[PDB]
RNA sequence: GGAGGUUGGCUUAGAAGCAGCCACCCUUUAAAGAAAGCGUAAUAGCUCACUAGUCGAGUCGGCCUGCGCGGAAGAUGUAAC
RNA sequence: GAUGUCGGCUCAUCACAUCCUGGGGCUGAAGCCGGUCCCAAGGGUAUGGCUGUUCGCCAUUUAAAGUGGUACGCGAGCUGG
């Protein structure tokens, strides 16, 4: 992960997601741009 | 198969053999490489042999590849109408010393507008933006 | 357009429990597969089913939407058997339980549920039979905790699709 | 030998008449080696021209003690003194002879040179 | 979906739409960035706009303000209602 | 009208901002090793040469020789350099 405290959309591909609490970054690209909280 | 057009290709005219200007030249948008030989020795003589003329081709798998008419070479015989043969070390402001119009004159006279252009008046002012690619203004 | 507000256009190869407060489906190739319906969700029948939600709040919006999907499947898994294509290296099915040998020194076993069968169709991909989704897309990740794709070569067992994050050293 | 700044005499070969265990290597809180056991040793006397020089940090097994080491049967094998062999870094003795005997808790798959060089 | 010529540049296994160097409009005619950049690190596969027949709808961005969410780790024992 | 130092010894107890062992994400992670960030406090977590030392510098270990709080924990428990 890269857990932050600003979490974005890195990419266009990168997308903010809300699970259970914490606002999450997937991107379906490069997994090298997914942060946990912020 | 997929085509976005202009598509830069740097190889020799009128023989596929000689290949180090761009050397192995096709990996991932087009037709493979040696067999480019015929297609353009159907039209052979008449635009400057031998001399670097830039081309825009367009490719198929149907063993055609066909191109983007203008008769008269008209890019680098501007290079030819002013004087030089290595061209300006910055587009339109770092000089040589610049081309105009009346230097133009040979060129526009055979370029043949019915496939280029609207009218032969017409075909005069493609040169007007087209030594606006070496370091040169067109101004007349 | 929003997925509960049109009508299902279901097959007629399928006879439904009509129970207002749950949901029952039945037919050939396959059975069994009741679902009881929550609270806060109508259904009005016709030649066609249709879905609806009771009250303005966004979670029954999002209720009504994700019970039409789930009895979507519900009834294409009793129409049709749920696939995917497992690609890996080295297969030895046996029937109810399945064998195989990913890249350890532990050769492990897996087994199949009831209802769930597994065949091999092709030399080395694994294809799955099932009547609903989500117990067909369950068994084809209990695979591949065994084995993640490598990124530098990769080795073991995919996806169907081609997605995987492929790295150079 | 058993614990550190213990000394013990030298039953290979070549070099030290002495030395002296400056840390029994094993475990963490290690405080005993007997016989087969490896210590870090330290050259407390040697002779005029050997391959060892005095005060020189090596490696040395454990060969021949005065606790002596047990069998299975209950039996204890105990010598009058204590011996080493010195060891290079690839727990191979230095020297080509043995002297004195040792037990058969060293005849193993590391320290057979030893035992095959020992008059036992 | 796909242009009817002839290497748009001092380089020579290998130099587009991503190298210390920069960019705006002329057709058989209803037709379109001599380009802002993930790609089979690169070349022979592929992604934001359509002057459009065809599936048919209420959408996409910002601002003001209400109450909340992460940012939030400590030592005797819950232990900042 | 007294709450008697620093360090060692003996005994500890809690924290987690984790030194080792356990589970993971990303990597400019081929592998062997690592880097970095999460999760995790169950148990472990040196011996000596110098110096009054804490530290430190060194020798050799170890899976590892963690960082803090506890009147810089502890003298009606010791020592007294």
């Amino acid at each position: 992960m890269k857990v932050r405290a600003s979490v974005k959309k890195l990419c266009r591909n990168c997308k903010i997601i809300r699970r259970d609490g914490i606002v999450r970054v997937i991107c379906s690209a490069e997994p090298r741009h997914k942060q946990r909280q912020g | 198969k997929k085509i976005q057009a202009y598509i830069k290709l740097q190889v020799k005219a009128g023989q596929a053999n000689p290949s180090p200007p761009v050397g192995p030249a096709l990996g991932q948008h087009g037709v493979n490489i040696m067999e480019f030989c015929k297609a353009f020795n159907a039209k052979t003589q008449g635009q400057e042999p031998g001399l670097p003329t830039p081309v825009i081709i367009t490719v198929y798998s149907d063993r055609s590849f066909t191109f983007e008419t203008k008769s008269t070479p008209a890019a680098v015989l501007l290079k030819k109408a002013a004087g030089i043969t290595s061209g300006s070390a910055r587009p339109n402001s770092q000089k040589v010393g610049t081309v105009t119009r009346a230097q133009l004159e040979e060129i526009a006279k055979t370029k043949q507008a019915d496939l280029t252009a609207a009218d032969l008046d017409a075909a005069v002012r493609t040169i007007a933006g087209s030594a606006r690619s070496m370091g040169l203004n067109v101004e007349g | 357009s929003r997925v509960a507000k049109n009508p299902v256009k279901l097959p007629a190869g399928v006879e439904i429990k009509l129970a207002g407060q749950q949901l029952s489906i039945k037919g050939a190739k396959g059975a069994l597969e009741l679902k009881v319906h929550p609270s806060v969700e109508v259904i009005q029948d016709s030649g066609e089913l249709r879905f609806a939600a009771r009250n303005g709040d966004q979670q029954t919006r999002a209720m009504a939407g994700t019970t039409r999907a789930l009895v979507n499947n519900m009834v294409v898994g009793v129409s049709q058997g749920f696939e995917r294509k497992l690609q890996l290296v080295g297969v030895q099915a046996k029937g109810q339980v399945l064998s195989l040998s990913l890249g350890f020194s532990h050769p492990v076993d897996y087994e199949l549920p009831a209802g769930i069968v597994a065949e091999t169709p092709s030399q080395t991909d694994i294809l799955i039979k099932g009547i609903d989704k989500q117990l067909v897309g369950q068994v084809a990740a209990e695979i591949r905790d065994f084995r993640p794709p490598e990124p530098y070569k990769g080795k073991g067992v995919r996806y169907a699709d081609e997605v995987v994050r492929r790295k150079e050293a | 030998m058993i614990q550190t700044q213990s000394m013990l005499d030298v039953a290979d070969n070549s070099g030290a008449r002495r030395v002296m265990c400056i840390k029994v290597l094993g475990g963490s809180h290690r405080r005993y080696a007997g016989i087969g056991d490896i210590i870090k040793v330290t050259v407390k006397e040697a002779i005029p021209r050997g391959k060892v020089k005095k005060g020189q940090v090596m490696t040395a097994v454990v060969v021949r003690t005065k606790h002596g080491v047990r069998r299975t049967d209950g039996s204890i094998i105990r010598f009058d003194g204590n011996a080493a062999v010195l060891l290079n870094n690839k727990q191979e003795p230095i020297g080509t002879r043995i002297f004195g005997p040792v037990t058969r808790e060293l005849r193993t798959e590391k320290f057979m040179k030893i035992v095959s060089l020992a008059p036992e």
